[PDB]
Protein backbone atom coordinates (compact mmCIF):
# COMPACT_ATOMS: atom_id res chain seq x y z
CA UNK A 1 0.00 0.00 0.00
CA UNK A 2 1.62 3.22 -1.16
CA UNK A 3 0.66 6.79 -1.96
CA UNK A 4 2.19 8.26 -5.08
CA UNK A 5 5.97 8.43 -5.00
CA UNK A 6 5.34 12.04 -5.99
CA UNK A 7 3.84 12.33 -2.48
CA UNK A 8 6.03 10.17 -0.22
CA UNK A 9 8.34 7.17 -0.10
CA UNK A 10 6.62 5.78 3.02
CA UNK A 11 4.70 2.55 2.40
CA UNK A 12 2.66 -0.05 4.29
CA UNK A 13 2.79 -3.82 3.74
CA UNK A 14 -0.12 -6.28 3.70
CA UNK A 15 0.51 -10.00 4.20
CA UNK A 16 -2.65 -11.52 2.78
CA UNK A 17 -4.51 -14.07 4.86
CA UNK A 18 -1.84 -14.44 7.54
CA UNK A 19 -1.93 -13.97 11.30
CA UNK A 20 0.04 -11.10 12.80
CA UNK A 21 2.49 -13.55 14.38
CA UNK A 22 4.20 -15.45 11.53
CA UNK A 23 5.80 -12.31 10.08
CA UNK A 24 10.21 -4.41 7.21
CA UNK A 25 8.27 -5.25 10.40
CA UNK A 26 7.64 -1.88 11.99
CA UNK A 27 5.78 -1.21 15.22
CA UNK A 28 2.41 -0.58 13.53
CA UNK A 29 1.01 -4.11 13.26
CA UNK A 30 -2.74 -4.49 12.86
CA UNK A 31 -4.71 -7.68 12.18
CA UNK A 32 -7.25 -7.13 9.41
CA UNK A 33 -9.60 -9.75 8.05
CA UNK A 34 -7.59 -9.52 4.83
CA UNK A 35 -4.38 -10.42 6.63
CA UNK A 36 -1.76 -8.53 8.62
CA UNK A 37 -1.13 -4.82 7.97
CA UNK A 38 2.28 -3.42 8.94
CA UNK A 39 3.20 0.25 8.78
CA UNK A 40 -0.31 1.75 8.89
CA UNK A 41 -1.71 3.42 11.99
CA UNK A 42 -5.21 2.12 12.65
CA UNK A 43 -7.65 4.98 13.16
CA UNK A 44 -11.06 4.89 14.78
CA UNK A 45 -12.37 7.59 12.44
CA UNK A 46 -14.16 6.63 9.23
CA UNK A 47 -13.44 8.24 5.86
CA UNK A 48 -14.05 7.42 2.21
CA UNK A 49 -12.10 4.50 0.81
CA UNK A 50 -8.88 5.80 -0.72
CA UNK A 51 -6.74 2.67 -1.09
CA UNK A 52 -8.84 -0.49 -0.73
CA UNK A 53 -7.35 -3.09 1.59
CA UNK A 54 -10.40 -5.30 2.06
CA UNK A 55 -13.14 -6.34 4.47
CA UNK A 56 -14.19 -2.71 4.73
CA UNK A 57 -10.64 -1.62 5.61
CA UNK A 58 -9.02 1.12 3.53
CA UNK A 59 -5.83 3.15 3.81
CA UNK A 60 -4.97 6.82 3.34
CA UNK A 61 -1.99 9.14 3.81
CA UNK A 62 -2.85 11.88 6.30
CA UNK A 63 -1.33 13.97 9.07
CA UNK A 64 3.92 14.69 9.91
CA UNK A 65 1.92 12.71 7.36
CA UNK A 66 1.62 8.96 7.79
CA UNK A 67 -0.27 6.01 6.37
CA UNK A 68 -3.48 5.34 8.32
CA UNK A 69 -5.91 2.43 8.12
CA UNK A 70 -9.62 2.76 8.83
CA UNK B 1 63.33 -6.46 -5.99
CA UNK B 2 64.18 -6.28 -2.27
CA UNK B 3 61.47 -5.40 0.24
CA UNK B 4 61.99 -2.49 2.63
CA UNK B 5 61.57 -3.66 6.23
CA UNK B 6 59.73 -1.69 8.91
CA UNK B 7 60.30 -2.41 12.59
CA UNK B 8 57.07 -0.70 13.73
CA UNK B 9 53.98 -1.92 11.85
CA UNK B 10 50.53 -0.57 12.69
CA UNK B 11 47.28 0.17 10.87
CA UNK B 12 44.56 2.70 11.59
CA UNK B 13 41.23 1.39 12.92
CA UNK B 14 38.59 0.89 10.21
CA UNK B 15 35.66 3.27 9.93
CA UNK B 16 32.12 2.85 8.63
CA UNK B 17 29.99 4.90 6.24
CA UNK B 18 27.07 4.31 3.87
CA UNK B 19 27.05 3.64 0.13
CA UNK B 20 24.24 6.13 -0.54
CA UNK B 21 23.33 5.25 -4.15
CA UNK B 22 26.73 4.78 -5.81
CA UNK B 23 28.28 1.78 -7.55
CA UNK B 24 25.92 1.63 -10.53
CA UNK B 25 27.64 0.59 -13.76
CA UNK B 26 26.67 -0.40 -17.29
CA UNK B 27 26.07 -4.18 -17.30
CA UNK B 28 26.18 -4.55 -21.08
CA UNK B 29 27.64 -2.43 -23.88
CA UNK B 30 24.30 -1.97 -25.67
CA UNK B 31 23.25 1.53 -26.68
CA UNK B 32 19.92 2.22 -24.97
CA UNK B 33 18.03 5.49 -25.44
CA UNK B 34 15.22 6.92 -23.31
CA UNK B 35 13.99 3.69 -21.75
CA UNK B 36 13.89 1.62 -18.57
CA UNK B 37 15.87 -1.63 -18.70
CA UNK B 38 15.89 -4.28 -15.97
CA UNK B 39 18.83 -6.59 -15.28
CA UNK B 40 19.91 -8.94 -12.49
CA UNK B 41 23.64 -8.64 -11.80
CA UNK B 42 26.20 -8.18 -9.01
CA UNK B 43 25.35 -4.66 -7.85
CA UNK B 44 26.21 -2.59 -4.81
CA UNK B 45 22.88 -2.46 -2.94
CA UNK B 46 21.63 1.02 -2.17
CA UNK B 47 22.50 2.31 1.30
CA UNK B 48 24.97 -0.54 1.85
CA UNK B 49 27.46 -0.65 4.71
CA UNK B 50 30.84 0.64 3.55
CA UNK B 51 34.19 0.34 5.30
CA UNK B 52 36.64 3.18 4.75
CA UNK B 53 40.29 3.69 5.66
CA UNK B 54 43.06 6.23 5.08
CA UNK B 55 46.22 5.98 2.98
CA UNK B 56 48.98 7.86 4.82
CA UNK B 57 51.39 9.14 2.15
CA UNK B 58 53.83 11.09 4.36
CA UNK B 59 55.78 10.46 7.56
CA UNK B 60 56.39 13.41 9.88
CA UNK B 61 58.04 9.76 12.41
CA UNK B 62 59.28 6.17 12.12
CA UNK B 63 55.90 4.40 12.19
CA UNK B 64 54.75 2.40 9.16
CA UNK B 65 50.96 2.45 8.80
CA UNK B 66 49.98 -0.54 6.66
CA UNK B 67 46.88 -1.10 4.57
CA UNK B 68 44.68 -4.04 5.64
CA UNK B 69 43.89 -7.12 3.59
CA UNK B 70 40.16 -7.07 2.91
CA UNK B 71 37.79 -9.82 1.73
CA UNK B 72 36.67 -9.84 -1.89
CA UNK B 73 33.37 -11.76 -1.51
CA UNK B 74 31.45 -11.58 -4.84
CA UNK B 75 33.02 -8.32 -6.02
CA UNK B 76 33.93 -4.92 -4.65
CA UNK B 77 33.04 -1.29 -5.15
CA UNK B 78 36.26 0.60 -4.34
CA UNK B 79 36.26 4.39 -4.20
CA UNK B 80 39.00 6.90 -3.45
CA UNK B 81 38.86 10.59 -2.52
CA UNK B 82 42.20 12.36 -2.85
CA UNK B 83 43.73 15.50 -4.32
CA UNK B 84 46.90 13.92 -5.72
CA UNK B 85 46.94 10.35 -6.95
CA UNK B 86 47.83 8.59 -3.70
CA UNK B 87 45.99 5.33 -4.41
CA UNK B 88 48.06 3.47 -6.99
CA UNK B 89 46.51 0.00 -7.20
CA UNK B 90 45.66 -3.31 -5.59
CA UNK B 91 46.72 -6.94 -5.33
CA UNK B 92 44.15 -9.74 -5.54
CA UNK B 93 44.33 -13.42 -4.71
CA UNK B 94 43.49 -16.09 -2.18
CA UNK B 95 46.76 -16.85 -0.40
CA UNK B 96 48.69 -13.82 -1.74
CA UNK B 97 51.90 -15.87 -1.65
CA UNK B 98 53.99 -17.97 -4.04
CA UNK B 99 51.68 -20.97 -3.53
CA UNK B 100 48.88 -19.54 -5.70
CA UNK B 101 48.52 -17.13 -8.59
CA UNK B 102 47.93 -13.49 -7.75
CA UNK B 103 46.81 -10.46 -9.74
CA UNK B 104 48.63 -7.13 -9.40
CA UNK B 105 47.11 -3.94 -10.83
CA UNK B 106 49.44 -1.00 -10.19
CA UNK B 107 49.75 2.45 -11.75
CA UNK B 108 53.29 3.77 -11.77
CA UNK B 109 53.88 7.23 -13.19
CA UNK B 110 54.77 5.93 -16.65
CA UNK B 111 51.92 3.50 -17.34
CA UNK B 112 49.54 0.96 -15.81
CA UNK B 113 50.87 -2.55 -15.12
CA UNK B 114 48.68 -5.64 -14.72
CA UNK B 115 50.44 -8.92 -13.97
CA UNK B 116 49.18 -12.32 -12.82
CA UNK B 117 52.05 -14.34 -11.35
CA UNK B 118 53.12 -16.48 -8.38
CA UNK B 119 54.02 -13.38 -6.40
CA UNK B 120 55.87 -13.44 -3.08
CA UNK B 121 54.57 -10.08 -1.91
CA UNK B 122 56.37 -7.84 0.54
CA UNK B 123 55.10 -7.40 4.08
CA UNK B 124 54.80 -3.64 3.41
CA UNK B 125 54.38 -3.00 -0.33
CA UNK B 126 56.18 0.29 -0.96
CA UNK B 127 56.01 2.95 -3.65
CA UNK B 128 58.31 5.90 -2.97
CA UNK B 129 58.77 9.30 -4.61
CA UNK B 130 61.25 12.09 -3.98
CA UNK B 131 61.11 15.74 -5.02
CA UNK B 132 63.66 16.80 -7.64
CA UNK B 133 64.44 20.33 -6.48
CA UNK B 134 66.51 21.16 -9.57
CA UNK B 135 63.57 20.17 -11.80
CA UNK B 136 60.76 21.32 -9.47
CA UNK B 137 59.00 18.00 -9.95
CA UNK B 138 58.33 14.75 -8.13
CA UNK B 139 59.98 11.59 -9.43
CA UNK B 140 58.98 8.14 -8.22
CA UNK B 141 62.04 5.94 -7.84
CA UNK B 142 61.08 3.25 -5.30
CA UNK B 143 58.92 0.25 -6.25
CA UNK B 144 59.23 -2.63 -3.76
CA UNK B 145 55.97 -4.59 -3.84
CA UNK B 146 57.00 -8.23 -4.34
CA UNK B 147 60.25 -10.07 -3.68
CA UNK B 148 59.60 -12.82 -6.24
CA UNK B 149 57.44 -13.24 -9.33
CA UNK B 150 57.62 -16.60 -11.11
CA UNK B 151 55.44 -18.68 -13.44
CA UNK B 152 53.55 -15.63 -14.64
CA UNK B 153 50.26 -16.25 -16.44
CA UNK B 154 49.40 -12.66 -17.38
CA UNK B 155 51.16 -9.43 -18.30
CA UNK B 156 49.87 -6.12 -19.68
CA UNK B 157 51.66 -2.76 -19.76
CA UNK B 158 49.73 0.24 -21.05
CA UNK B 159 51.28 2.96 -23.19
CA UNK B 160 53.53 5.40 -21.29
CA UNK B 161 52.12 8.62 -19.89
CA UNK B 162 53.02 11.24 -17.27
CA UNK B 163 50.89 11.20 -14.12
CA UNK B 164 50.56 14.52 -12.28
CA UNK B 165 52.20 14.04 -8.88
CA UNK B 166 39.04 20.34 -5.50
CA UNK B 167 39.34 16.67 -4.61
CA UNK B 168 39.08 13.79 -7.06
CA UNK B 169 36.67 10.88 -6.63
CA UNK B 170 37.78 7.75 -8.46
CA UNK B 171 35.31 4.86 -8.35
CA UNK B 172 35.91 1.27 -9.48
CA UNK B 173 33.87 -1.93 -9.54
CA UNK B 174 35.75 -5.24 -9.58
CA UNK B 175 33.90 -8.42 -10.55
CA UNK B 176 35.50 -11.87 -10.91
CA UNK B 177 33.10 -13.99 -13.00
CA UNK B 178 33.74 -16.89 -15.38
CA UNK B 179 37.49 -16.39 -15.40
CA UNK B 180 37.11 -12.71 -16.32
CA UNK B 181 38.11 -9.92 -13.95
CA UNK B 182 35.84 -7.09 -15.07
CA UNK B 183 36.62 -3.54 -14.01
CA UNK B 184 34.33 -0.54 -14.42
CA UNK B 185 35.52 2.96 -13.56
CA UNK B 186 34.44 6.57 -13.18
CA UNK B 187 36.23 9.80 -12.29
CA UNK B 188 34.57 12.96 -11.01
CA UNK B 189 35.97 16.14 -9.43
CA UNK B 190 34.27 16.32 -6.04
CA UNK B 191 34.17 19.41 -3.81
CA UNK B 192 33.69 17.60 -0.49
CA UNK B 193 36.33 17.86 2.23
CA UNK B 194 35.63 14.68 4.24
CA UNK B 195 33.75 11.45 3.62
CA UNK B 196 32.19 9.74 0.63
CA UNK B 197 29.95 12.07 -1.43
CA UNK B 198 26.26 11.32 -1.74
CA UNK B 199 25.09 11.10 -5.33
CA UNK B 200 24.57 9.00 -8.44
CA UNK B 201 27.17 8.29 -11.13
CA UNK B 202 27.14 5.31 -13.48
CA UNK B 203 30.47 3.53 -13.81
CA UNK B 204 31.53 2.80 -17.34
CA UNK B 205 33.21 -0.48 -18.33
CA UNK B 206 36.97 -0.12 -18.06
CA UNK B 207 38.25 -3.56 -19.09
CA UNK B 208 37.69 -7.28 -18.58
CA UNK B 209 40.82 -9.44 -18.27
CA UNK B 210 40.74 -13.21 -18.87
CA UNK B 211 42.91 -13.93 -15.83
CA UNK B 212 41.04 -17.07 -14.75
CA UNK B 213 42.15 -17.11 -11.10
CA UNK B 214 40.31 -17.33 -7.78
CA UNK B 215 40.13 -14.16 -5.69
CA UNK B 216 38.96 -13.99 -2.07
CA UNK B 217 41.13 -11.21 -0.60
CA UNK B 218 42.82 -8.03 -1.78
CA UNK B 219 44.97 -5.18 -0.49
CA UNK B 220 45.36 -1.55 -1.52
CA UNK B 221 48.63 -0.01 -2.72
CA UNK B 222 49.46 3.64 -2.04
CA UNK B 223 52.32 6.05 -2.67
CA UNK B 224 54.82 7.32 -0.10
CA UNK B 225 56.17 10.88 -0.35
CA UNK B 226 59.78 10.83 0.83
CA UNK B 227 60.57 14.14 2.54
CA UNK B 228 63.76 15.50 4.13
CA UNK B 229 62.08 16.79 7.29
CA UNK B 230 48.28 15.88 6.72
CA UNK B 231 45.67 15.66 3.97
CA UNK B 232 45.84 11.92 3.39
CA UNK B 233 43.73 10.13 0.81
CA UNK B 234 40.69 8.13 1.87
CA UNK B 235 39.31 4.94 0.34
CA UNK B 236 36.00 3.15 0.73
CA UNK B 237 35.04 -0.49 0.14
CA UNK B 238 31.61 -2.00 -0.38
CA UNK B 239 30.54 -5.46 -1.52
CA UNK B 240 28.34 -6.48 -4.43
CA UNK B 241 25.34 -8.78 -4.22
CA UNK B 242 23.14 -10.45 -6.85
CA UNK B 243 20.38 -7.86 -7.26
CA UNK B 244 17.82 -6.90 -9.87
CA UNK B 245 18.21 -3.26 -10.88
CA UNK B 246 16.03 -1.03 -13.04
CA UNK B 247 18.25 1.39 -14.96
CA UNK B 248 17.01 4.54 -16.71
CA UNK B 249 18.69 5.52 -19.99
CA UNK B 250 18.29 9.03 -21.34
CA UNK B 251 18.17 10.03 -25.00
CA UNK B 252 21.98 9.97 -25.26
CA UNK B 253 22.47 6.61 -23.53
CA UNK B 254 23.64 7.80 -20.12
CA UNK B 255 22.26 5.93 -17.13
CA UNK B 256 20.63 8.83 -15.28
CA UNK B 257 18.97 6.94 -12.43
CA UNK B 258 18.45 3.45 -11.05
CA UNK B 259 16.02 1.59 -8.79
CA UNK B 260 17.12 -1.21 -6.47
CA UNK B 261 14.05 -3.41 -6.73
CA UNK B 262 14.68 -5.46 -3.57
CA UNK B 263 15.64 -2.48 -1.39
CA UNK B 264 12.11 -1.96 -0.08
CA UNK B 265 8.46 -2.62 -0.99
CA UNK B 266 8.30 0.80 -2.67
CA UNK B 267 11.08 -0.20 -5.06
CA UNK B 268 9.45 -3.59 -5.60
CA UNK B 269 6.30 -1.75 -6.66
CA UNK B 270 8.38 0.47 -8.92
CA UNK C 1 82.98 16.43 18.29
CA UNK C 2 81.46 14.70 15.26
CA UNK C 3 83.99 12.05 14.28
CA UNK C 4 84.22 8.50 12.94
CA UNK C 5 87.09 6.19 13.96
CA UNK C 6 87.76 3.09 11.87
CA UNK C 7 89.80 0.16 13.14
CA UNK C 8 90.29 -3.57 12.64
CA UNK C 9 92.25 -3.44 9.39
CA UNK C 10 95.33 -5.52 8.87
CA UNK C 11 97.40 -7.71 6.58
CA UNK C 12 95.86 -11.08 5.77
CA UNK C 13 96.28 -14.00 3.37
CA UNK C 14 93.50 -15.00 0.94
CA UNK C 15 90.72 -17.05 2.51
CA UNK C 16 91.07 -15.59 6.01
CA UNK C 17 88.52 -13.33 7.70
CA UNK C 18 88.61 -9.90 9.31
CA UNK C 19 86.14 -7.78 11.29
CA UNK C 20 86.25 -4.01 10.80
CA UNK C 21 84.99 -1.49 13.33
CA UNK C 22 83.91 2.15 13.18
CA UNK C 23 83.38 4.02 16.45
CA UNK C 24 81.13 7.08 16.18
CA UNK C 25 80.93 9.95 18.66
CA UNK C 26 79.66 13.51 18.79
CA UNK C 27 76.26 12.97 17.15
CA UNK C 28 73.09 10.86 17.26
CA UNK C 29 74.29 7.54 15.84
CA UNK C 30 70.80 5.99 15.61
CA UNK C 31 69.67 8.87 13.34
CA UNK C 32 72.11 8.13 10.50
CA UNK C 33 72.55 5.31 8.03
CA UNK C 34 76.10 4.00 7.98
CA UNK C 35 78.11 3.06 4.89
CA UNK C 36 81.34 1.31 4.03
CA UNK C 37 83.32 2.63 1.05
CA UNK C 38 86.66 1.09 0.09
CA UNK C 39 89.39 2.55 -2.10
CA UNK C 40 91.96 0.28 -3.71
CA UNK C 41 95.44 1.84 -3.97
CA UNK C 42 95.56 4.23 -6.91
CA UNK C 43 91.91 3.49 -7.76
CA UNK C 44 88.55 5.18 -7.28
CA UNK C 45 85.84 4.88 -4.65
CA UNK C 46 83.76 1.70 -4.40
CA UNK C 47 80.63 1.42 -2.27
CA UNK C 48 80.60 -1.72 -0.10
CA UNK C 49 77.47 -1.87 2.04
CA UNK C 50 74.90 0.24 3.87
CA UNK C 51 72.84 -0.33 7.01
CA UNK C 52 69.88 1.82 7.98
CA UNK C 53 69.49 3.76 11.22
CA UNK C 54 67.93 0.90 13.21
CA UNK C 55 69.58 -1.95 11.29
CA UNK C 56 66.27 -3.07 9.77
CA UNK C 57 67.57 -2.83 6.19
CA UNK C 58 70.96 -3.38 4.60
CA UNK C 59 72.13 -3.47 0.98
CA UNK C 60 75.37 -5.05 -0.19
CA UNK C 61 77.60 -4.62 -3.22
CA UNK C 62 77.70 -7.41 -5.80
CA UNK C 63 81.47 -7.80 -5.35
CA UNK C 64 81.11 -8.54 -1.61
CA UNK C 65 77.68 -10.19 -1.46
CA UNK C 66 77.74 -13.55 0.29
CA UNK C 67 81.09 -12.80 1.95
CA UNK C 68 80.63 -9.51 3.83
CA UNK C 69 78.17 -8.80 6.66
CA UNK C 70 77.33 -5.33 7.99
CA UNK C 71 75.93 -4.63 11.44
CA UNK C 72 75.64 -1.87 14.03
CA UNK C 73 75.36 -1.56 17.82
CA UNK C 74 73.27 1.47 18.75
CA UNK C 75 73.98 1.44 22.49
CA UNK C 76 77.74 1.50 21.78
CA UNK C 77 77.75 3.77 18.69
CA UNK C 78 79.73 1.30 16.60
CA UNK C 79 79.47 0.12 13.00
CA UNK C 80 80.86 -3.29 12.04
CA UNK C 81 81.88 -5.04 8.82
CA UNK C 82 82.53 -8.79 8.86
CA UNK C 83 84.73 -9.83 5.92
CA UNK C 84 85.01 -13.55 5.15
CA UNK C 85 86.65 -15.42 2.26
CA UNK C 86 88.84 -12.40 1.56
CA UNK C 87 90.58 -12.15 -1.82
CA UNK C 88 93.46 -10.08 -3.15
CA UNK C 89 90.91 -7.76 -4.82
CA UNK C 90 89.60 -6.80 -1.35
CA UNK C 91 92.82 -4.88 -0.64
CA UNK C 92 91.82 -1.27 0.02
CA UNK C 93 91.40 1.45 2.61
CA UNK C 94 87.94 1.05 4.15
CA UNK C 95 85.96 4.16 5.12
CA UNK C 96 82.79 4.49 7.16
CA UNK C 97 80.45 7.42 6.61
CA UNK C 98 77.12 8.72 7.88
CA UNK C 99 74.08 10.02 6.02
CA UNK C 100 70.92 11.43 7.56
CA UNK C 101 67.74 9.33 7.50
CA UNK C 102 64.59 11.31 6.72
CA UNK C 103 61.83 9.63 8.72
CA UNK C 104 62.59 5.93 8.73
CA UNK C 105 64.10 6.05 5.23
CA UNK C 106 67.79 6.11 4.39
CA UNK C 107 67.72 6.00 0.58
CA UNK C 108 70.03 8.93 -0.15
CA UNK C 109 67.99 11.32 -2.28
CA UNK C 110 68.13 14.31 0.07
CA UNK C 111 71.36 13.54 1.97
CA UNK C 112 74.80 12.24 1.12
CA UNK C 113 77.81 10.95 3.05
CA UNK C 114 78.54 14.24 4.81
CA UNK C 115 81.01 12.88 7.41
CA UNK C 116 83.75 10.35 6.63
CA UNK C 117 86.18 8.50 8.88
CA UNK C 118 89.96 8.55 8.74
CA UNK C 119 89.96 5.04 7.26
CA UNK C 120 91.57 1.68 7.98
CA UNK C 121 93.93 -0.20 5.68
CA UNK C 122 93.18 -3.76 4.53
CA UNK C 123 95.76 -5.72 2.54
CA UNK C 124 95.19 -9.26 1.22
CA UNK C 125 98.40 -10.86 -0.08
CA UNK C 126 99.73 -14.41 -0.27
CA UNK D 1 75.49 -2.72 -12.85
CA UNK D 2 74.67 0.98 -13.04
CA UNK D 3 77.45 3.00 -14.68
CA UNK D 4 78.56 6.50 -13.66
CA UNK D 5 80.85 8.16 -16.21
CA UNK D 6 83.34 10.97 -15.57
CA UNK D 7 86.17 12.44 -17.64
CA UNK D 8 89.43 11.05 -16.22
CA UNK D 9 91.17 14.44 -16.00
CA UNK D 10 90.41 18.17 -16.22
CA UNK D 11 92.99 20.97 -16.39
CA UNK D 12 92.28 24.63 -15.60
CA UNK D 13 94.20 27.85 -15.04
CA UNK D 14 93.88 29.68 -11.70
CA UNK D 15 91.00 32.13 -11.54
CA UNK D 16 89.19 30.33 -14.37
CA UNK D 17 86.43 27.74 -13.90
CA UNK D 18 86.34 23.94 -14.15
CA UNK D 19 83.35 21.83 -15.23
CA UNK D 20 83.17 18.13 -14.34
CA UNK D 21 80.69 15.93 -16.22
CA UNK D 22 78.88 13.09 -14.47
CA UNK D 23 77.59 10.59 -17.00
CA UNK D 24 74.60 8.47 -16.02
CA UNK D 25 71.65 6.58 -17.44
CA UNK D 26 68.47 8.60 -16.77
CA UNK D 27 70.54 10.64 -14.32
CA UNK D 28 68.10 13.52 -14.80
CA UNK D 29 65.85 11.44 -12.53
CA UNK D 30 68.50 10.87 -9.84
CA UNK D 31 69.93 12.95 -7.00
CA UNK D 32 73.68 13.39 -7.52
CA UNK D 33 76.21 14.07 -4.76
CA UNK D 34 79.81 15.21 -5.21
CA UNK D 35 82.90 14.46 -3.12
CA UNK D 36 86.32 16.13 -3.07
CA UNK D 37 89.30 14.00 -2.04
CA UNK D 38 92.70 15.62 -1.82
CA UNK D 39 95.53 13.04 -1.91
CA UNK D 40 96.19 11.69 1.57
CA UNK D 41 92.82 12.18 3.30
CA UNK D 42 89.22 11.01 3.20
CA UNK D 43 86.79 12.48 0.65
CA UNK D 44 84.63 15.45 1.61
CA UNK D 45 81.03 16.10 0.55
CA UNK D 46 80.99 19.37 -1.39
CA UNK D 47 77.61 19.18 -3.18
CA UNK D 48 74.57 17.14 -2.17
CA UNK D 49 71.01 17.06 -3.51
CA UNK D 50 72.42 18.09 -6.92
CA UNK D 51 73.02 21.69 -5.81
CA UNK D 52 73.10 22.10 -2.00
CA UNK D 53 76.36 22.98 -0.30
CA UNK D 54 77.23 21.84 3.23
CA UNK D 55 77.81 24.52 5.83
CA UNK D 56 81.55 24.87 5.29
CA UNK D 57 82.00 24.46 1.54
CA UNK D 58 82.72 27.86 -0.06
CA UNK D 59 80.22 29.35 -2.49
CA UNK D 60 82.64 28.86 -5.42
CA UNK D 61 81.34 25.29 -5.72
CA UNK D 62 77.94 24.58 -7.25
CA UNK D 63 76.16 21.72 -8.98
CA UNK D 64 73.47 21.44 -11.63
CA UNK D 65 71.21 18.68 -12.93
CA UNK D 66 69.11 19.91 -15.87
CA UNK D 67 68.40 18.21 -19.18
CA UNK D 68 70.48 15.10 -18.40
CA UNK D 69 73.38 17.49 -17.70
CA UNK D 70 74.67 17.03 -14.16
CA UNK D 71 77.75 19.16 -13.61
CA UNK D 72 80.08 20.26 -10.82
CA UNK D 73 81.31 23.85 -11.19
CA UNK D 74 84.29 25.48 -9.45
CA UNK D 75 84.77 29.18 -10.23
CA UNK D 76 87.84 31.20 -9.22
CA UNK D 77 89.93 28.04 -9.19
CA UNK D 78 92.75 28.02 -6.62
CA UNK D 79 95.72 25.69 -6.32
CA UNK D 80 94.11 24.18 -3.22
CA UNK D 81 91.27 22.85 -5.40
CA UNK D 82 93.64 20.27 -6.95
CA UNK D 83 91.92 17.01 -5.95
CA UNK D 84 89.91 14.06 -7.22
CA UNK D 85 86.16 14.59 -7.60
CA UNK D 86 83.52 11.86 -7.69
CA UNK D 87 79.82 12.01 -8.38
CA UNK D 88 77.59 9.58 -6.52
CA UNK D 89 73.94 8.52 -6.75
CA UNK D 90 71.55 5.98 -5.23
CA UNK D 91 70.32 3.61 -7.95
CA UNK D 92 67.18 1.90 -6.68
CA UNK D 93 67.01 -0.15 -9.88
CA UNK D 94 69.96 -2.16 -8.53
CA UNK D 95 69.99 -1.36 -4.77
CA UNK D 96 73.46 0.14 -5.21
CA UNK D 97 75.13 3.37 -4.24
CA UNK D 98 77.26 4.07 -7.32
CA UNK D 99 80.36 6.29 -7.36
CA UNK D 100 81.61 7.80 -10.60
CA UNK D 101 84.90 6.80 -12.18
CA UNK D 102 86.48 10.00 -10.99
CA UNK D 103 88.06 13.18 -12.28
CA UNK D 104 91.56 14.41 -11.42
CA UNK D 105 91.57 18.22 -11.37
CA UNK D 106 95.09 19.60 -11.80
CA UNK D 107 95.61 23.37 -11.85
CA UNK D 108 97.78 24.42 -14.79
C1 LIG E 1 3.18 15.90 -8.11
O1 LIG E 1 2.03 16.47 -7.50
C2 LIG E 1 1.98 17.90 -7.61
C3 LIG E 1 0.77 18.36 -6.83
O2 LIG E 1 1.08 18.52 -5.46
C4 LIG E 1 1.94 18.31 -9.08
O3 LIG E 1 1.98 19.73 -9.17
C5 LIG E 1 3.12 17.71 -9.83
O4 LIG E 1 2.99 17.98 -11.22
C6 LIG E 1 3.18 16.21 -9.61
N1 LIG E 1 4.35 15.64 -10.25
C7 LIG E 1 4.34 15.14 -11.49
C8 LIG E 1 5.64 14.59 -11.98
O5 LIG E 1 3.32 15.13 -12.18
C1 LIG F 1 -3.52 -15.65 15.69
O1 LIG F 1 -2.81 -16.51 16.58
C2 LIG F 1 -3.26 -16.44 17.94
C3 LIG F 1 -2.33 -17.33 18.73
O2 LIG F 1 -1.53 -18.12 17.87
C4 LIG F 1 -4.72 -16.88 18.02
O3 LIG F 1 -5.18 -16.74 19.36
C5 LIG F 1 -5.57 -16.03 17.09
O4 LIG F 1 -6.90 -16.53 17.06
C6 LIG F 1 -5.00 -16.03 15.67
N1 LIG F 1 -5.76 -15.14 14.81
C7 LIG F 1 -5.92 -15.35 13.51
C8 LIG F 1 -6.73 -14.32 12.78
O5 LIG F 1 -5.43 -16.32 12.93
C1 LIG G 1 -10.52 2.91 19.24
O1 LIG G 1 -11.63 2.79 20.16
C2 LIG G 1 -11.54 1.64 21.01
C3 LIG G 1 -12.81 1.60 21.84
O2 LIG G 1 -13.96 1.61 21.01
C4 LIG G 1 -10.27 1.72 21.86
O3 LIG G 1 -10.17 0.55 22.67
C5 LIG G 1 -9.06 1.84 20.96
O4 LIG G 1 -7.88 2.00 21.74
C6 LIG G 1 -9.21 3.03 20.02
N1 LIG G 1 -8.07 3.13 19.13
C7 LIG G 1 -7.45 4.28 18.86
C8 LIG G 1 -6.28 4.20 17.94
O5 LIG G 1 -7.82 5.34 19.36
C1 LIG H 1 27.07 -1.30 9.48
O1 LIG H 1 27.90 -2.28 10.14
C2 LIG H 1 28.02 -2.12 11.56
C3 LIG H 1 28.96 -3.20 12.04
O2 LIG H 1 29.81 -3.64 11.00
C4 LIG H 1 26.64 -2.18 12.22
O3 LIG H 1 26.76 -2.01 13.63
C5 LIG H 1 25.75 -1.11 11.61
O4 LIG H 1 24.45 -1.17 12.18
C6 LIG H 1 25.67 -1.31 10.10
N1 LIG H 1 24.80 -0.31 9.49
C7 LIG H 1 23.62 -0.63 8.96
C8 LIG H 1 22.83 0.51 8.38
O5 LIG H 1 23.19 -1.78 8.96
C1 LIG I 1 56.83 -23.16 -12.08
O1 LIG I 1 56.05 -24.27 -12.57
C2 LIG I 1 56.84 -25.43 -12.86
C3 LIG I 1 55.91 -26.46 -13.46
O2 LIG I 1 54.76 -25.85 -14.03
C4 LIG I 1 57.54 -25.92 -11.59
O3 LIG I 1 58.36 -27.04 -11.91
C5 LIG I 1 58.38 -24.80 -11.00
O4 LIG I 1 58.94 -25.22 -9.76
C6 LIG I 1 57.53 -23.55 -10.78
N1 LIG I 1 58.35 -22.46 -10.29
C7 LIG I 1 58.78 -22.40 -9.02
C8 LIG I 1 59.61 -21.20 -8.67
O5 LIG I 1 58.51 -23.27 -8.20
C1 LIG J 1 22.09 14.81 -24.90
O1 LIG J 1 23.19 15.61 -25.36
C2 LIG J 1 22.78 16.87 -25.91
C3 LIG J 1 24.03 17.53 -26.45
O2 LIG J 1 24.00 18.94 -26.25
C4 LIG J 1 22.08 17.70 -24.84
O3 LIG J 1 21.61 18.91 -25.43
C5 LIG J 1 20.91 16.92 -24.25
O4 LIG J 1 20.36 17.64 -23.16
C6 LIG J 1 21.37 15.54 -23.78
N1 LIG J 1 20.23 14.77 -23.31
C7 LIG J 1 19.87 14.72 -22.02
C8 LIG J 1 18.68 13.86 -21.71
O5 LIG J 1 20.47 15.34 -21.15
Amino acid sequence: ITPGTNTSNQVAVLYQGVNCTEVSTGSNVFQTRAGCLIGAEHVNNSYECDIPIGAGICASYQTSQSIIAY
Amino acid sequence: SQCVNFTTRTQLPPAYTNSFTRGVYYPDKVFRSSVLHSTQDLFLPFFSNVTWFHAIHVSGGTKRFANPVLPFNDGVYFASTEKSNIIRGWIFGTTLDSKTQSLLIVNNATNVVIKVCEFQFCNDPFLGVYYHKNNKSWMESEFRVYSSANNCTFEYVSQPFLMDLFKNLREFVFKNIDGYFKIYSKHTPINLVRGLPQGFSALEPLVDLPIGINITRFQTLHISYLTPGAGAAAYYVGYLQPRTFLLKYNENGTITDAVDCALDPLSETK
Amino acid sequence: EVQLVESGGGVVQPGRSLRLSCAASGFTFSSYGMHWVRQAPGKGLEWVAVIWYDGSNNFYADSVKGRFTISRDNFKNTLYLQMNSLRAEDTAVYYCARSYCSGGFCFGYYYGLDVWGQGTTVTVSS
Amino acid sequence: SYELTQPPSVSVAPGKTATITCGGNNIGTKSVHWYQQKPGQAPVLVIYYNSDRPSGIPERFSGSNSGNTVTLTISRVEAGDEADYYCQVWDSGSDHYVFGTGTKVTVV
